[PDB]
């Protein structure tokens, strides 16, 4: 007959994967030169990633350069569009599909005229800027993540250039920028927060996320709550019933008291929250103890307890 | 350079247009920004139009009473006042943007006198 | 549609004596500019993202502040620091600025 | 009382690859592309 | 699986010019496919066999 | 006690198709050709 | 993941002629991997790593 009022909350695994928001830009250069003079034509596009200076113009004022410079063995080649020069596009939303991406593009070259034919086919060179918005998912050990057009990365979203985070991608690729400011379409003409960015450099196109520690991600979840429980000790374990949710938790050990480890995330939850469930009971109950005792069930749960005893008014 | 030229005399009933030369620098990466300063007060905001664009983002209460333009190839922006009165009279400045911390130059001011 | 307000108004200081302005807003702002027009004269940029210098503001004028309270303190007052100083916000649309502050010398 | 630990979604939304995003654009991307190459009027 | 009717293909390819104008062949053939395809309860979309 | 015929792993791993095997290699090739197509210094 | 065994490239890629007869380049290369396959109760086919 030895009984104990209090408290419960129970927590539970999380399964959910980690999410967060990327944006992508890239630049696209189509060539049509084999139209076969000889009546087809033939052509083969390739895409450029974007250097540092073109994308603090386009997330903020929405312009990009239409000419790409490349470079093989000493030879470089320059190209423009509609063979035009060196000039600042703007850039203008893309219909989609409905609950997707958002693109954001320029307009493409203003003709194609034919030229020559036979061997030296009509030739000819467009321009693209493109800009794309989605989510990022990574798992519990962050080794990869996957955006949602399904492009893989080799390194975890935690990753700053001096922590232990996995880094397998190329060393001269990566590098992180302290107060950046980018606006949305929409906002043109306000100035937002700095922040932390971080960019990367895939070859065929550009990545960046907002950085942030590792403390945003937490491998606990909540499950329930119970006000009414009651504790029954039967020598060599603990038995928490409750007839609300008509469940029964047993613990193994007896003493408990097992302070968390790594699952600290839950200390402003659980102080939040049994703080709150006190006061509307307060009236004819006073705190047994000061401090929030955690135990682990036989299968994966882990318990806080904060005992209750009555007044004696 | 952000000269505006001044000196004009306004008839009430009759539309004025306020000219901002800009030049030295490339007219397709900022913003004109006009603010109307009433003499003995503090300064207003009207507006902001974005040249490469057609952004002319007005004020809350001065739809009916403003109009910018700009001229891509004159590089110059233009403020047209509709329908003037007599409680208007103050000094015009036009003013460049920009998220970039180099500079943001504030125009001259024109003055503008309306009266019998 | 934030509203700026400028508490102080007249100072009637003499050299010797920190003086301050603070700009107080109706809302929460993202940053502040701080602008100083002498009579007859555009205004010129002083302070920019509440605690930056602009160019040839000397080492004097500074200022800081978060959230809705924000100020600005200079050191040695000289007769040619007697002008007005102008709040402004930039994170809403309106760009609406502020009362003003006058600075006299006696 | 009827409980359940982890429900339809939860099961659901623990992949990491999205097959219903990869697919959906990549046949919106090649459609795209051939209007332009065949004659889009 | 799928089952699929086609028509024959050319009799020939025979080889024509060279250098800038090469041997040009041109053939067209006629396909047939039946499949299923499934979709879901607020029936925003469907998808056949194949992946389309 | 607690007891459980198939555990996670066991429901996971009994899938022929390996997605994530098919894609991480799939894009690593592709990256490696864009390097030497490009100027790989 | 997959283990590759593979032999070097060509030395170099001299150009050659240009126009019609543009500049031909010819490489060969040795390629080995190791993975592993999977197939399931009634034994109709297996699926390799890399998804063959
Ligand atoms: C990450 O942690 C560092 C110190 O551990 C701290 O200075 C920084 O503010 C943290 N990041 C964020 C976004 O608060």
């Amino acid at each position: 007959e030895n009984h104990t009022e209090g408290l419960l909350m129970v927590f539970k695994d999380n399964i959910i994967p980690y999410s967060f928001k990327v944006r992508s830009y890239t630049k696209i250069v189509t060539n049509i030169l084999i139209y076969n003079g000889h009546s087809v034509t033939n052509r083969h596009e390739e895409k450029f990633s974007v250097e540092s200076y073109e994308t603090d113009q386009m997330d903020t004022i929405y312009q990009c350069y239409n000419a790409v410079k490349m470079t093989k063995d000493g030879l470089t080649r320059v190209y423009v569009d509609r063979d035009g020069v060196n000039i600042t596009v703007n850039l203008k939303p893309t219909g989609g599909l409905a609950n997707g991406v958002r693109r954001y593009a320029s307009q493409t070259e203003l003709y194609d005229a034919p030229g020559r034919v036979e061997a030296t086919y009509r030739t000819r060179t467009t321009v693209n800027c493109l800009i794309t918005d989605m989510m990022a998912k990574s798992n519990s050990p962050f080794d990869f993540f996957v955006t949602t057009t399904g492009q893989t990365v080799e390194m975890s979203p935690f990753y700053d250039g001096k922590n232990t985070e996995t880094f397998h991608e190329r060393a001269d690729s990566f590098h992180v920028r302290t107060n950046y400011k980018i606006v949305d379409y929409d906002n043109r003409g306000t100035n937002p927060q700095g922040e932390r960015r971080a960019f990367l450099d895939k070859g065929t196109y550009t990545l960046s996320w907002k950085l942030e520690n590792r403390t945003a991600y937490c491998p606990l979840q909540h499950w329930q709550t119970f006000d009414s429980t009651i504790a029954t000790e039967t020598g060599k374990s603990i038995h928490f019933v409750t007839d609300e949710g008509t469940s029964s938790f047993v613990t193994n050990t007896t003493v408990g008291i097992e302070l968390p480890d790594a699952f600290k995330c839950i200390e402003e939850q659980v102080n939040k929250t049994m703080h709150e469930k006190y006061e509307a009971v307060q009236d004819r109950y006073t705190k047994g103890q000061e401090a929030i005792t955690y135990f682990i069930t036989s299968g994966g749960l882990l318990l806080a307890w904060l005992p209750l005893t009555p007044r004696s008014l | 350079q952000l000269q505006q030229p001044g000196a004009e005399l306004v008839r009430p009933g009759a539309s004025v247009k306020l000219s901002c030369k800009a030049s030295g620098f490339t007219f397709t990466s900022y913003w004109i920004n006009w603010v109307k300063q009433r003499p003995g007060q503090g300064l207003e905001w009207i507006g902001n139009i974005f040249p490469s664009d057609s952004y002319t983002n007005y004020n809350q209460k001065f739809k009916d009473k403003a109009t910018l333009t700009v001229d891509k190839s004159s590089s110059t922006a233009y403020m047209l006042l509709s329908s003037p009165t007599s409680e208007d009279s103050a000094v015009y400045y036009c003013t460049r943007g920009g998220y970039r911390y180099d500079s943001d130059y504030w125009g001259q001011g024109t003055t503008l006198t309306v009266s019998s | 549609q934030i509203v700026l307000t400028q508490s102080p108004a007249i100072m009637s200081a003499s050299p010797g004596e920190k003086v301050t302005m603070t700009c107080s807003a109706s809302s929460s702002v993202t940053y502040m500019y701080w602008y100083q027009q002498k009579p007859g004269s555009s205004p010129r940029l002083l302070i920019y993202d509440t605690s930056n210098l602009a160019s040839g503001v000397p080492v004097r004028f500074s200022g800081s502040g978060s959230g809705t309270s924000y100020s600005l303190t200079i050191s040695r007052m000289e007769a040619e620091d007697a002008a007005t100083y102008y709040c402004q916000q930039w994170s809403s649309y309106p760009y609406t600025f502020g009362g003003g502050t006058k600075l006299e010398i006696k | 009382a009827s409980l359940e630990l982890y429900s339809r979604d939860e099961q659901r939304a623990s992949n990491v690859f999205d097959l219903e995003g990869i697919f959906r654009e990549y046949n919106f991307q090649a459609q795209n592309i051939a209007g332009l190459r065949k004659d889009l009027d």
